[PDB]
This record gives C-alpha cells, sequence and structure tokens, in this order.
C-alpha cells in the first residue's frame, strides 16, 4: 500500500503539517486501549504509530516503561497486540500504522515471518528501535519485500554518513531526534522520506515549531502515555483528555 | 564501520539505538588506539601488579584428588585486590575511560562484585563512579552495596521490569546514551555490543596467559583442559584466550544447572535457551516463547546474566569449547569439599566449575587428567547463604 505516500501529499495539499501520537498496545487494557486509539484517530491522529511491550525496552524512559508494566500487569502479548492491530486497520482503511519494535520481538520467531505477519494486519512501517542502520540489513530487506516501509531515526549526533544512509535505507517518514536546519536541508538534499520531528513534543506550539523548520510533522512519542497514566481511576476523563490533547496538537499543525 | 569486526560468527553485533553508535565507535578506536601503546600497557601493567596483586597462584590441590589420576591446579583470582576476577579488567577499563578523557564511570551489577570492581578502580584513579543495580539485587547484597558506597560510589535502585540485572543493564545504555561525552560505561562481562567482548576478553586474558607459562614451568606440559564457570563469560575466555589455538587443550565452560535443567529453574542459556537479540548483541537467551527475555536463576548470585558472551556461542558452534552446568545441589557439595581439604572458600560461582572437574575426576579416576579450575572468586560472601542452607537441611 502507498498509505505514508498519500498522506504527506494530503498534508502537502492542505499546507499542514503531520501529528502522530504514539501509545503503547493494550495499556492499560486492551477494551480500553481500542478506545484509546479510536479516540485519538477521531480527535485527529494523522498516522498512528503503536508500541509492543517488551520486557526491557532499552530505548525508553520511564513514562513508557510504566506503560509496558501496566500492558503486562492486563497480561497482554505481541500475539494480542496483533489482533489489535488487525482490527484497528479493519475500522480505519486509510490512516498509516507505524509499530515501535524491539528487535527481540522481530527476530523471536522469524525477521520475514513477522513482516509477513505485519503485512497481513494492515501496518505501514516498523521501526525497531535498538537496530542501527549498521545492522538493518535483513530488517529493511524483510520489510520491504512485504511492502512495509522500515523507519530509521536521525539521532541529534548524526554524522553525513549517517545522513545519506537514513536517506538511502528508510521510507515512510525519518525519524527526527548539530543545526536543525542543517540535518533537515541534507535530508531533503539526500531525498530521504519525509521527516518528522519526534524530541519531546508534548505541546502546541512544539508541532507549529517543526513545520517551519521544515519539517513534515512532529510524534509526541510520550505525552499521550502521561495522559494515559494520570487518568487511570477515570476512563471516561482519560478519553476526554486525550480528545483535548490531540484535537490541540493537530490544530498547530496548520 | 569499525576497525575490528563486531561477530564471533553468527553471533555479537551492535545492537543498540543509533544514538549510541557514536559512543561504541570511540571506544572500539581508544581499545584499538591503547593495544598498540606501550605506556598505556606499562600503566596496566603496573596496576595489575603494584595494585591488584598479579601474578595470582597457581595452586596445587593436596588432597582433592587422592586415589585418581587426576591433577588438579587452582588459578587463583580468589586473591585478586577485591576478590574476584572482575578487577582486571575494570582496571584496564577505566584507563580506557582516562585515555578518552572521561571523568565518570557507569557500572552494572548483579551479585555486586563488578560494582565493587567498579567501585574501587573509580576510587583510585579519581573517577566518579554510578553502579545501576536491580532494586531486588540491592536488597539481597547489603554488603557488596556498602562496600560499594564506602568507597565514594552511588548505587543506584532499579525498579523498571524484574528488578534484577538485566533491568540494571537496561538503565545503564540508557543512562551511557546520554551521558557519553562525559562517562564510560563499565560493562562488567565478555557480552553486550561490540567492542565489550573483545575489550574484556583482551584485558582478562593474562589469566590464561599466565595459567600457560605456570602450568609449564610446574609440569612441562599444556593441560589437558582447563574449566571455568560461565555467567556473562569474562572468567572463562580469561581463561581460555591464550589456548585457544592450542588445539589439544580443551575449553570447559560451565553454566548454572539451578534446580535442574529440566525444572526450567536454571541460567544455561548457551546450551538450553534459544538466540535472539538483547543487550546489543545476538547471542542465546533465556526468554519466554514468544521472546520476552527472563531471568537466571541460580543459588550463586554471580551466574546471573540471562544471556552469554558471542564469543562462547561461537566457540561451542565450531567445537572448540565444550559447556555443560552444575546443579545448585553440585556447586553447594563442590564448595564443602574445598573448604575441608584444601582451606580454600571459593565463590558459589566458581564451585561450578570445581564441581564438573571433580565429576571429571570421580568419573573416571583412572584417567589420566591434568585440569585446571579457574578461581574466580573468594566465597566469603557466600557464607551466610550457605549456612542458611546447612540449617534448614539439618547439617548443622
Ligand atoms: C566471583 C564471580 N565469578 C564469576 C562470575 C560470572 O561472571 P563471568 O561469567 O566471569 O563474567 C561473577 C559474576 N558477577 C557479576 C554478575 O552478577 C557481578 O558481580 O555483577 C562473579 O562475581
Ligand atoms: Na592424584
Ligand atoms: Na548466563
Amino acid at each position: 500500500m502507498e498509505r505514508y505516500e498519500n498522506l504527506f501529499a494530503q498534508l502537502n495539499d492542505r499546507r499542514e503539517g503531520a501529528f502522530v501520537p504514539f501509545v503503547t498496545l493494550g495499556d492499560p487494557g486492551i477494551e480500553q486501549s481500542l478506545k484509546i486509539i479510536d479516540t485519538l484517530i477521531d480527535a485527529g491522529a494523522d498516522a498512528l504509530e503503536l508500541g509492543v511491550p517488551f520486557s526491557d525496552p532499552l530505548a525508553d524512559g520511564p513514562t513508557i516503561q510504566n506503560a509496558n508494566l501496566r500492558a503486562f500487569a492486563a497480561g497482554v502479548t505481541p500475539a494480542q497486540c496483533f489482533e489489535m492491530l488487525a482490527l484497528i486497520r479493519e475500522k480505519h482503511p486509510t490512516i498509516p500504522i507505524g509499530l515501535l519494535m524491539y528487535a527481540n520481538l522481530v527476530f523471536n520467531n522469524g525477521i520475514d515471518a513477522f513482516y509477513a505477519r505485519c503485512e497481513q494486519v494492515g501496518v505501514d512501517s516498523v521501526l525497531v528501535a535498538d537496530v542501527p542502520v549498521e545492522e538493518s540489513a535483513p530488517f529493511r530487506q524483510a520489510a520491504l519485500r512485504h511492502n512495509i516501509a522500515p523507519i530509521f531515526i536521525c539521532p541529534p549526533n548524526a554524522d553525513d554518513d549517517l545522513l545519506r544512509q537514513v536517506a538511502s535505507y528508510g521510507r515512510g517518514y525519518t525519524y527526527l531526534l548539530l543545526p536543525l536546519h542543517h540535518l533537515i536541508e541534507k535530508l531533503k538534499e539526500y531525498h530521504a522520506a519525509p521527516a518528522l520531528q519526534g524530541f519531546g513534543i508534548s505541546s502546541p506550539e512544539q508541532v507549529s515549531a517543526a513545520v517551519r523548520a521544515g519539517a513534515a510533522g512532529a510524534i509526541s512519542g510520550s505525552a499521550i502515555v502521561k495522559i494515559i497514566e494520570k487518568n487511570l481511576a477515570s476512563p471516561k476523563q482519560m478519553l476526554a483528555e486525550l480528545r483535548s490533547f490531540v484535537s490541540a496538537m493537530k490544530a498547530a499543525s496548520r | 564501520t569499525t576497525l575490528l569486526n563486531p561477530y564471533f560468527g553468527e553471533f555479537g553485533g551492535m545492537y543498540v539505538p543509533q544514538i549510541l553508535m557514536p559512543a561504541l565507535n570511540q571506544l572500539e578506536e581508544a581499545f584499538v588506539s591503547a593495544q598498540k601503546d606501550p605506556e598505556f600497557q606499562a600503566q596496566f601493567a603496573d596496576l595489575l601488579k603494584n595494585y591488584a596483586g598479579r601474578p595470582t597462584a597457581l595452586t596445587k590441590c593436596q588432597n582433592i584428588t587422592a586415589g585418581t589420576r587426576t591433577t588438579l591446579y587452582l588459578k587463583r583470582e580468589d586473591l585478586l585486590h577485591g576478590g574476584a576476577h572482575k578487577t582486571n579488567q575494570v582496571l584496564g577499563q577505566a584507563l580506557l575511560a582516562k585515555r578518552m578523557g572521561k571523568s565518570e564511570i557507569i557500572a552494572e551489577t548483579g551479585a555486586g562484585q563488578h560494582g565493587v570492581a567498579s567501585a574501587l578502580a573509580s576510587a583510585l584513579l579519581g573517577l566518579k563512579c554510578r553502579i545501576y543495580m536491580g532494586a531486588k539485587d540491592v536488597e539481597r547484597q547489603s554488603p557488596n552495596v556498602f562496600r560499594m558506597r564506602l568507597m565514594g560510589a552511588e548505587v543506584i535502585p532499579v525498579h523498571s521490569g524484574s528488578a534484577t540485572l538485566k533491568d540494571a543493564c537496561n538503565e545503564a545504555l540508557r543512562d551511557w546514551s546520554g551521558s557519553y561525552e562525559t562517562a564510560h560505561y563499565m560493562l562488567g562481562t565478555a557480552a553486550g555490543p561490540h567492542p565489550y567482548p573483545t575489550i574484556v576478553r583482551e584485558f582478562q586474558r593474562m589469566i590464561g596467559e599466565e595459567t600457560k607459562a605456570q602450568i609449564l614451568d610446574k609440569e612441562g606440559r599444556l593441560p589437558d583442559a582447563v574449566i571455568a564457570c560461565v555467567g556473562g563469560g569474562s572468567n572463562a575466555i580469561g581463561m581460555f584466550a591464550d589456548f585457544i589455538n592450542d588445539t589439544s587443550v580443551g575449553l570447559i565452560g560451565v553454566e548454572p544447572g539451578g534446580h535442574g535443567i529440566e525444572t526450567g529453574e536454571h541460567g544455561a542459556p548457551l546450551k538450553h535457551g534459544r538466540v535472539g537479540i538483547y543487550f546489543g548483541m545476538k547471542a542465546p537467551m533465556m526468554q519466554t516463547a514468544d521472546g520476552q527475555i527472563e531471568e537466571s536463576y541460580s543459588i550463586s548470585a554471580g551466574l546471573d546474566f540471562p544471556s552469554v558472551g558471542p564469543q562462547h556461542a561461537y566457540l561451542n558452534s565450531i567445537g572448540r569449547a565444550d559447556y555443560v552446568s552444575i546443579t545448585d545441589d553440585e556447586a553447594l557439595e563442590a564448595f564443602k569439599t574445598l573448604c575441608r581439604h584444601e582451606g580454600i572458600i571459593p565463590a558459589l560461582e566458581s564451585s561450578h566449575a570445581l564441581a564438573h572437574a571433580l565429576k571429571m575426576m570421580r568419573e573416571q579416576p583412572e584417567k589420566e587428567q591434568l585440569l585446571v579450575v579457574n578461581l574466580s572468586g573468594r566465597g566469603d560472601k557466600d557464607i551466610f547463604t550457605v549456612h542458611d542452607i546447612l540449617k534448614a537441611r539439618g547439617e548443622i
């Protein structure tokens, strides 16, 4: 499919940035997670980034560490996450769906088989958090064979060699985390997938700022999860607060 | 691009977030440079000799082999300053930290022995040391926590995940990814992302080099086999390395069998786990069927690393080294036997290596064999654990 290509073309028509929330699948439970995700979409999310709970998320800070713990407390497994992904896609045919994965969960039952299941359930991209471009070949190849975009992080300490590699290897979008203008213009020069800024995006002004700097949009890596954490005792207030937040963040992409 | 091969056959690699790759490349370059630098080697040699106490004895055990055709030597890393082999490679890594202009050390620890070694090296060499330790481990290792603190290190309990060694490993990597301009990550075993398996081997290889010289002096020939416990793989690869090209010499690594392999309550991923990708490397893992990382179980606290170094996985795959397991009860018996018959109190980790040598002897008592066991540490730290077990049984 071409879900990212179609989204960016549509956003470019409307002079609009993308806003992409992250949440952990199955946090704080499967049912509530499904409702959370439909609320994010209804409220204006342009795409989703979805985590699968993993025992040892060594690229994640405390907010997401705790989300994983909640999902494990609810007994959430990768198999259940894939059942969730199929249901999400069946409800929402055009929204790009990206996974944030740890390498062991991709490798566990075979790299090719993992990407084949992603294709079957309708996932569009996979970012493997602990696979640097240097180790990425079998992941990117399997992704592309199954019509999945492999997503790479361009970190704050990126050099030119890395920019060229990420530009060559990535698809869908570049996950942006040396001057910001430099990275963004260099990525465009090298024909990289459109850049989404993912560093500490927690307020509307940061969305506007990302677009102004020339990025195609912004990813909220943990702010959505923080709202879940804060509202655990009140499922209905949780949804209300998520709606208000996503609405505000999307409004800022204009 | 790296200077050195990050893999041992299919095992190893650099499976870290992209943000950490510059830290690994910097460390590899500093190591390669250090290995060609006579000044670095002389400073390392001086600390090993005059601070740590190398060379360590090779003790012939006078009583335990009586009535058999086994001759058994113990390489006495229990006599190194700090009471275990961990001290050797911390001194080398602390010097690499200084070579790179770092002023701070991060370390992970499970049983606390690597944490103590990191703390003592940091105190000697003027580095600010922080140690991550799973909260469950902190609770059960108050003596070591206190030593680390007496030596001026900050000990940070880790409450995420299982609150054990793996979780402490994650936290150390998280810290380093933000702090690597000023801090060095002093990884405690021959595992993790390249270049650590290589560095840790080269900074432990004096164990085997000395053993070779000592056994030649005393016996006029190489050993038939050298035997070492395997938690993450550092003391074993330190003993093995200099013998790898001596193809007649057996290399035997002993993983913890815990309550027995068939119970699943063990720590023997090399022979009984499944290859996965975690902690920066592709290696055999303790893991669930759906790929969640699990803990290693052993009576011994130090055989808790839930994977194994990739060079061991490689040496096994090609048949150069053989790996076996020893249960809690076998290790405990070997502990008691060495105390009573040789007057040496061995670490419970090391007791796993000794137990397998005793099995080699007892199973075939008329087989002529010259064995060396790496005695990776002393067992003072274990006497309460042993006491509690012997009382529970009713032996005391
Ligand atoms: C006296 C002794 N012998 C062997 C080992 C086993 O480690 P390798 O296989 O030699 O690397 C250890 C380990 N201890 C670690 C993990 O808890 C630590 O202290 O942090 C040890 O303390
Ligand atoms: Na004898
Ligand atoms: Na292990």
